[PDB]
RNA sequence: AGGACCGAACCGACUAAUGUCGAAAAAUUAGCGGAUGACUUGUGGCUGGGGGUGAAAGGCCAAUCAAACCGGGAGAUAGCU
RNA sequence: ACACAGGUGGUCAGGUAGAGAAUACCAAGGCGCUUGAGAGAACUCGGGUGAAGGAACUAGGCAAAAUGGUGCCGUAACUUC
RNA sequence: AAUUCCUUGUCGGGUAAGUUCCGACCUGCACGAAUGGCGUAAUGAUGGCCAGGCUGUCUCCACCCGAGACUCAGUGAAAU
RNA sequence: CGAUGUCGGCUCAUCACAUCCUGGGGCUGAAGUAGGUCCCAAGGGUAUGGCUGUUCGCCAUUUAAAGUGGUACGCGAGCUGGGUUUAGAACGUCGUGAGACAGUUCGGUCCCUAUCUGCCGUGGGCGCUGGAGAACUGAGGGGGGCUGCUCCUAGUACGAGAGGACCGGAGUGGACGCAUCACUGGUGUUCGGGUUGUCAUGCCAAUGGCACUGCCCGGUAGCUAAAUGCGGAAGAGAUAAGUGCUGAAAGCAUCUAAGCACGAAACUUGCCCCGAGAUGAGUUCUCCCUGACCCUUUAAGGGUCCUGAAGGAACGUUGAAGACGACGACGUUGAUAGGCCGGGUGUGUAAGCGCAGCGAUGCGUUGAGCUAACCGGUACUAAUGAACCGUGAGGCUUAACCU
C-alpha cells in the first residue's frame, strides 16, 4: 500500500533503475538539457541536486564521491569548475521541469528538465 | 512536531551517563517486593543501544549462572536508578548481536584504552 | 467463463456509454507568441509563460 | 512462547534433562504458553538415577522462555533456551529441591512460592 | 454530553512515579467555537454545531463564509455536529474549551480509520491460508468456497468476501483519559486511537458509563 | 583391469512447479539417472500389413496401430439416430 | 502451419581463479530476445528474510532448508573378503 | 505375508496416544519347492516405517524485490 | 446416458431445533457439592493430536462444551487426487484358456481469460423540480452478544462428619473481533559497513559493474504481529416455560374467565456502523442571479442580441486517499511536492596526509564521514494570466394570512 514511500520504481530492476539515472544525470551534466519521459523526470531530480549540492565545495573527498556516483571523468570535470561554483548565490533547486505534448508513438507525457542557467 | 518535541524533553532524565555499545556496564534498578522498594543490580555487557529521545533504549546481556540472561531496559525510565560503566569495551559493530551464540573466552572482548 | 446467450445492440450500446471520450476545449493562449497551446505544457514554439525557454 | 511439541530444558533436578510439551492447559483452543503458565508435559530423556524416568506424563510450569516476558514498562527479560519446572498432576508443589538458573517475579502466585524460594537468582 | 473536535498528533507514552509505563495519544484540541445552536423549532431536535482549526480567506466559499459571519466566529476546517443531554444549553460564540474534559475519565475517541487499500480476504476478514505446497495449484490465499450449490443457487448477502478494508469511520471507546492541558491545548489518553497522524478525531465522553 | 567410483559435453526423463484456447499438438525452470559401455551418434542401406520389428508394453512402423496409409469393391450394411 | 523459449552432425576454441571444455567475470566477436508509457491493489507466477516453535502440516517431510571443497585424524553391524 | 476373509487377530517393541512399521504365536478363508522355496553382502530416481539435522510444510502468516493483473496509446484473437 | 465429475481432507460457510455449554424453570429415590429427567430457549460458543484414504471409530491429553442434522450424504469453471473406478505389474483364488475377484498390493497428465444472475467494493448519468455549498434528522439495514478461574460474602447456610453453596460484588485470564505502532520485535533488493572472485576507471590508492541484493552484519520511514489498548455490558419495554394475588362460572376450591403482578443470553430498544434513490426523494443554515427583443401552431413556447453569479469541472503540485474514477490538501494573497538548511536516526572512527613497522596493518587527526521515506523551518524549482460548464429571481390549484 506504499504509505509514505518515497521512489518511483519505473518499471526496472533495481539494478537497471540505479543505472539508468547514472547513464541520464551523465546526459543533464553534460548537455545542461535533455528530453525523457515526464516520471523520470521527476525521479531525476532526487539524484541531481544531490550531485549539484555535493559539489558546491571543491574538495579531494568531494571529486571521489562525485565520481562513485555518475562514473566518469568529463561529468566531474564539468562540475566543480564550471558547473559547481556557478550555483553560488542558489540554494537549492537548480534543475527546472516543463511539460511538452506527448510521444509520437506510445502516447507518454515528455518534459524537457533543464538547469536555470544556459545563458551562453 | 513542536507538541511531540515538548511533551518529551520535560520527562527525560537530565543525566544519563554516556556510553558505546560493548561496554561493561552495572545497572541497579528499583525492583518492588510486596511492601519494598529494594535496589537489586545488574551488570552485564551492552551488545545493542537504541535512541529514540524519549523512547531510547538499551540492552544488557549478562551470563549468569547457567543459561544466559537477556534483559533490555527503558533509559528514560524511573525504574531505572542509576548506570555505570565498569569495562569500556572496544568493539567496531554497532551491535554485538554477534555475541548470542559465542561461549566461554569466545565472547570476551577488547578494552578501549585508548 | 463462456457466455450462454449473446448479448444485443441495446446490451452492447449500454457498455460503450461511459467509455466516450473526453473533450477539453481549454486551450491555452501564449502570452508572448499568442498561439494555442495546452494547459501547463509548452507551446509548438517553445515558449512557454512568455519566456522564451528552448531557444528554438 | 511454547506451544505443543516444544522441546524444554528442565530446570530442576527432578530427574529430567528434556521435556516435551504435550499440551497447553489453562483455557480453550489455547495457542501457546507463556509466563508461567502450567503445561501438561511428557519426559523425552531423564537421567539414570532420578526420581522420574522417561515415559511419564506430569504437569510442569515454564520459568524461562526465548520469547521473554514483559516488565509494565517495556523491559523484556529474554533467556536463551527454554525452561521449566516439574510439578505433580493432582498437587502442584514441584519434585525438584533444587533449581538451576534464574526465574522470574511474574512467577509468584502463591502456589510457585515453592518454587521461587529455592532459586538461585531473581 | 457533549463532544469536541480535536487533531491526532502522534502516540508517546507517560511515566508514572513507580515506573509503569503508560502509551498514550497526543491529542490537539485548540477553540472549539460553537457556530450554530439547532432549536426544537426549525429542527425539531437539540444539538450544536462547532468549528475548529482556521483555513484560508480565499478558500473558503462565498456560502460557508456567511455560514460563519452567521454566528460571527472565525472560519474553522470543517463542520461537526454533537448530541444535546437536555439539560444544557449552549451560546453562539461560546468557545467550548478542552476543560470540560478535565472532570470526564473515559471518552468515546471517533475518527476516521487508516485506508489500508483494496485489500485481499486474508487481510481483511481474517480467512485462514490454505496449503501452499503438497500439490495446490494456483490457489493459496482466494477466498474458496463462497456458497453451497443448487438449492441456494446464490451467495448469501453479507458474505465475507474482498473489499474496500479501512478509510472506515471507527469509535474506539472506554479509553481511560490520563492528562489535559489546557495551554498547549492538549489531551491525553491511554490506548491508541483511529486515523493517522495528522486527521480530525472527535472525542466525547463515555456512553458505557 | 573394471557393463568400477564422483562429475560436464552427450544421452535419458524420477519428483515438483508453470504451462493446459501454452512459446511448444509433451516443452520450460529448479533438482535428479547413466556418463570406456548391453554406450552414443552421423551417413547409406535392409525387413512391410495378419506382415515387420520388438532386453515384450499388445509397444513401434511419418503427430494415425489389439492389425497403418492411399485408391478401388461401395452410394458396404445400418430392425438405429 | 508462424520472424515459434523446441530439434539439427563435425571444427577452431584466448585471460585470471579453478582439477576442469564446470563455474564467475572479461577478450576476440556478436548482441539487448520487434509493442511501449505509467501506477506500485487483491490475487497468480519467480524469488529474498523472518520473532518463538521445529513435521504439530500432510495420504506422505512433496516442497523448501540444510549438507557440499582440499589435506589430515578417524570409521560399526555385516561380508561373496 | 505383495498371500490372513473373519481382523484394527493376539502378544511384545517403538509413541503420551501406532487400522502402517519391527520381532513372534500359527487358528495357512485360499504359502510351498525351478508357473521355484528360504536366505543373502553390494546395488536401487524402488515399497513401508523410525530417529538426528534442518527448515514458512504448518501454528498464523508478515514484509520486501521482480513478471503479469490495473490506467493510457497502437494492433488485435477464441471457446460459445 | 448429442455427459449431473464419484468418497475423504482443506477453505468457506448458512440454516433447523429433536440443546452439548452458558441463561430461566418443574419434579426428584433433590440435605450440601455434584447429578438424573422434563419443559422453555437457537444470541453467542461449540478441541488439539496418534493410527486410518476414511467419514466413522478406539486411544492420549484438554475444555464450560468438544450437539444431532439440512444444505446435489453443501462446497473440483475454488484446491487436493490419498480411496474407488483405465491402460503396466504381481500375490492368493477361480478357469483347460484368453482373463476374472467393493479380495490384495506398487505405479498412474484433474481443462476453462466470467456475457447473465448472485455477492463484495466502487464510480458515472439522471431525478429529487430555481441553481449551489454544507450540516444533519432518521425510516430502514448491518455488526456485536462466548466464557474460565481466583478471592470477598463464608469456610456461614446445609450437614454425624467429610465436605461445602444460593443471591450479590470485585480481580484477573483464554478464545474472538476492532483499532493502532509508544514499547518488544520481523521486514526494510531506495541507507551505512565488511568481505571472496573478477573486469573496468592508465597505475598505487581510492571507487564502480557483475556474480540470486554476490555472500552476510546491521538498520530509518512505512507495513505488521507474536506487540499494546479497547470491546461483549448495565438498564429499560414487552414476554417464554414457571411462580402468583384476588376470584367467580361450580356457596368450597381454582393463576383466568374480568382485572392486577413478577418472570430468560431469545424478541424490541440500549453500543457502534451504513444510511433521504426512504422516487414517501424529508429538515436546517448560508450564498448567487430581479436586461431587453421580434414571432406565435399565443404554448409551463420558439430563436437571437446583451449579460454568464454562487459554484462545479478541468489543468497542475499532490497526499499516512487510491486498481481507474472517487476522497482530502494546495495552486504564489503559496509550505502542496521536490530541493536546500538545521536537527533526528542509522552506520560506525571516511578520505587525504602525517606517524611506527621489513610487511599485512595499526595509530593520530576522528565516534569523523556518509546518512532513503521522518521533525521543524526556507519560495530556490514547479504549481501561469486566463478560458470552459452553470444564468437573468424560480409552474398550477387551493387554504390561511399582509394590502
Amino acid at each position: 500500500m506504499r504509505h509514505r514511500k518515497s521512489g518511483r520504481q519505473l518499471n526496472r530492476n533495481s539494478s537497471h533503475r540505479q543505472a539508468m539515472f547514472r547513464n541520464m544525470a551523465g546526459s543533464l551534466v553534460r548537455h545542461e538539457i535533455i528530453k525523457t519521459t515526464l516520471p523520470k523526470a521527476k525521479e531525476l531530480r532526487r539524484v541531481v541536486e544531490p550531485l549539484i549540492t555535493l559539489a558546491k565545495t571543491d574538495s579531494v573527498a568531494n571529486r571521489r564521491l562525485a565520481f562513485a556516483r555518475t562514473r566518469d571523468n568529463e561529468i566531474v570535470a564539468k562540475l566543480f569548475n564550471e558547473l559547481g561554483p556557478r550555483f553560488a548565490s542558489r540554494a537549492g533547486g537548480y534543475t527546472r521541469i516543463l511539460k511538452c505534448g506527448f510521444r509520437a508513438g506510445d502516447n507518454a507525457p515528455m518534459a524537457y528538465i533543464e538547469l536555470v542557467d544556459r545563458s551562453e | 512536531s513542536n507538541i511531540i518535541k515538548q511533551l518529551e524533553q520535560e520527562q527525560m532524565k537530565q543525566d544519563v551517563p554516556s556510553f558505546r555499545p560493548g561496554d561493561t556496564v552495572e545497572v541497579k534498578v528499583w525492583v518492588v517486593e510486596g511492601s519494598k522498594k529494594r535496589l537489586q543490580a545488574f551488570e552485564g555487557v551492552v551488545i545493542a543501544i537504541r535512541n529514540r529521545g524519549l523512547h531510547s533504549a538499551f540492552t544488557v546481556r549478562k551470563i549468569s549462572n547457567g543459561e544466559g540472561v537477556e534483559r533490555v531496559f527503558q533509559t528514560h525510565s524511573p525504574v531505572v536508578d542509576s548506570i555505570s560503566v565498569k569495562r569500556r569495551g572496544a568493539v567496531r559493530k554497532a551491535k554485538l548481536y554477534y555475541l548470542r551464540e559465542r561461549t566461554g573466552k569466545a565472547a570476551r572482548i577488547k578494552e578501549r584504552l585508548n | 467463463a463462456v457466455q450462454q446467450n449473446k448479448p444485443t445492440r441495446s446490451k452492447r450500446g449500454m457498455r460503450r456509454s461511459h467509455d466516450a471520450l473526453t473533450a477539453v476545449t481549454s486551450l491555452s493562449v501564449d502570452k508572448t507568441s499568442g498561439e494555442k497551446h495546452l494547459r501547463h505544457h509548452i507551446t509548438a514554439d517553445g515558449y512557454y509563460r512568455g519566456r522564451k525557454v528552448i531557444a528554438k | 512462547m511454547i506451544q505443543e511439541q516444544t522441546m524444554l530444558n528442565v530446570a530442576d533436578n527432578s530427574g529430567a534433562r528434556r521435556v516435551m510439551c504435550i499440551k497447553v492447559l489453562g483455557g480453550s483452543h489455547r495457542r501457546y504458553a507463556g509466563v508461567g503458565d502450567i503445561i501438561k508435559i511428557t519426559i523425552k530423556e531423564a537421567i539414570p538415577r532420578g526420581k522420574v524416568k522417561k515415559g511419564d506424563v506430569l504437569k510442569a510450569v515454564v520459568v524461562r522462555t526465548k520469547k521473554g516476558v514483559r516488565r509494565p514498562d517495556g523491559s523484556v527479560i529474554r533467556f536463551d533456551g527454554n525452561a521449566c519446572v516439574l510439578l505433580n498432576n493432582n498437587s502442584e508443589q514441584p519434585i525438584g529441591t533444587r533449581i538451576f538458573g534464574p526465574v522470574t517475579r511474574e512467577l509468584r502466585s502463591e502456589k510457585f512460592m515453592k518454587i521461587i524460594s529455592l532459586a538461585p537468582e531473581v | 454530553m457533549i463532544g469536541l473536535v480535536g487533531k491526532k498528533v502522534g502516540m508517546t507514552r507517560i511515566f508514572t512515579e513507580d515506573g509503569v509505563s503508560i502509551p498514550v495519544t497526543v491529542i490537539e484540541v485548540e477553540a472549539n467555537r460553537v457556530t450554530q445552536v439547532k432549536d426544537l423549532a426549525n429542527d425539531g431536535y437539540r444539538a450544536i454545531q462547532v468549528t475548529t482549526g482556521a483555513k484560508k480567506a480565499n478558500r473558503v466559499t462565498k456560502p460557508e463564509a456567511g455560514h460563519f459571519a452567521k454566528a460571527g466566529v472565525e472560519a474553522g476546517r470543517g463542520l461537526w455536529e454533537f448530541r444535546l443531554a437536555e439539560g444544557e444549553e449552549f451560546t453562539v460564540g461560546q468557545s467550548i474549551s478542552v476543560e470540560l474534559f478535565a472532570d470526564v475519565k473515559k471518552v468515546d475517541v471517533t475518527g476516521t480509520s487508516k485506508g489500508k487499500g483494496f485489500a485481499g480476504t486474508v487481510k481483511r476478514w481474517n480467512f485462514r491460508t490454505q496449503d501452499a505446497t503438497h500439490g495446490n495449484s494456483l490457489s493459496h490465499r482466494v477466498p474458496g468456497s463462497i456458497g453451497q450449490n443448487q438449492t441456494p443457487g446464490k451467495v448469501f448477502k453479507g458474505k465475507k468476501m474482498a473489499g474496500q478494508m479501512g478509510n472506515e469511520r471507527v469509535t474506539v471507546q472506554s479509553l481511560d483519559v490520563v492528562r489535559v492541558d489546557a495551554e498547549r491545548n492538549l489531551l491525553l489518553v491511554k490506548g491508541a486511537v483511529p486515523g493517522a497522524t495528522g486527521s480530525d478525531l472527535i472525542v466525547k465522553p463515555a456512553v458505557k458509563a
